[PDB]
């Protein structure tokens, strides 16, 4: 069981380094894939079935929102993800 | 916030300030009739009461509600109903008959059971001795003989006060003959079974009188309030969306120039 505590300061992160190498911003200034940053690891926390080992690995990851806006863009993104 | 959510509430306070600001007026017009009815009717309770009070009357040893069906008046039905069930428990055996729906309701999970009558469409239309006549036969029509009762109802003061007021009706006619009556002659035992009957409505009508005009003041008042609560309540929301608006467009247009200059 994996916890990522937390994905949003993950996002300010990647967003610092995709604009410092000159990479142009998309929506809210974060990168035209930030949708793909935590899609890409959280499809990897998966359910094995017993051909292949029968493990597992859980995802909880956590996303702060202001205001209570869960509607918003980056935490609607990662809702759509888990 | 967002623009979705702003004008969904600005579409429907600028509903409630209207919807409000017709209420206020509704109960304009049914105050200033109900002032000007009630101008004689005190004068009418004034000389109804005017024996009651100028010889003493006790009783050796009956709840009446005034209000009425319609609310958002503010605090009238409200503070006859705390201090009728400030006697509920204070007496004794306690009947209780309420005028007015919102009587049956607000007081009435609580003492459900001590219910005697209920009378409905009080305060739709202006009251009459008539109304009050109903409320005077019910009475003596049931097979409950009362020691003694009281009347509590709104007294009209001004546009924006009132008081809530008891009024002892001493209508028992075993009641009716005390020490203090024996100042007075040339009475029948069944001639006060007639004056104490129609003493009995007049005091019915005379707090119907003032709570009527004591009501539709008060609800002209609260929506007066709310209206206005609502204008501004628009006024504020109306420049929070300017703001948002505005901000939602240089925001769009930053986020394209930026991604401009990186290429």
């Amino acid at each position: 069981l994996i916890i990522y505590d937390d994905l949003s300061k993950q996002a300010v992160a990647y967003r610092q380094m995709s604009l410092l190498l000159r990479r142009p911003p998309g929506r809210e200034a974060y990168p035209g894939d930030v949708f793909y940053l935590h899609s890409r690891l959280l499809e990897r926390a998966a359910k094995m079935n017993d051909a292949f080992g029968g493990g597992s690995l859980t995802a909880l990851p956590v996303i702060e929102t202001q205001a209570g806006d869960v509607s918003a863009y980056i935490p609607t993104n990662v809702i759509s993800i888990t | 916030a967002t623009l979705k959510d702003i004008t969904r509430r600005l579409k429907s306070i600028k509903n409630i300030q209207k919807i409000t600001k017709s209420m206020k007026m509704v109960a304009a017009a049914k105050y200033a009739r109900a002032e000007r009815e009630l101008k004689p009717a005190r004068v009418y309770g004034v000389g109804s009461l005017a024996l009651y009070e100028k010889a003493d009357i006790k009783t050796p040893e009956l709840i009446i509600g005034v209000s009425s069906d319609r609310g958002l008046c503010g605090a009238i039905h409200s503070s006859v109903a705390k201090q009728m069930k400030s006697e509920a428990a204070n007496l004794k055996e306690v009947k209780i008959i309420g005028v007015g729906d919102k009587i049956r309701s607000i007081l009435h999970r609580t003492h459900s059971d001590q219910f005697l009558v209920t009378f409905k469409e009080v305060g739709r239309r202006p009251p009459t001795f008539g109304d009050a006549s109903v409320i005077a036969l019910e009475l003596l029509n049931s097979g409950y003989e009362f020691d003694e009762g009281s009347i509590i109802f709104n007294r009209f003061r001004s546009v924006i006060s009132y008081k809530t007021e008891e009024k002892p009706i001493f209508s028992l006619d075993t009641i009716s003959s005390a020490e203090s009556m024996s100042i007075y002659d040339d009475i029948d035992a069944d001639v006060l079974r007639n004056y104490q009957e129609y003493s009995l409505a007049n005091i019915i009508y005379y707090s119907l009188k003032e709570s009527t005009t004591s009501e539709q003041s008060a609800r002209m008042t609260a929506m007066d309030n709310a209206s206005k609560n609502a204008s501004e309540m628009i006024d504020k929301l109306t420049l929070t969306f300017n703001r948002t608006r505005q901000a939602v467009i240089t925001k769009e247009l930053i986020e394209i120039i930026s991604g401009a200059a990186a290429l």
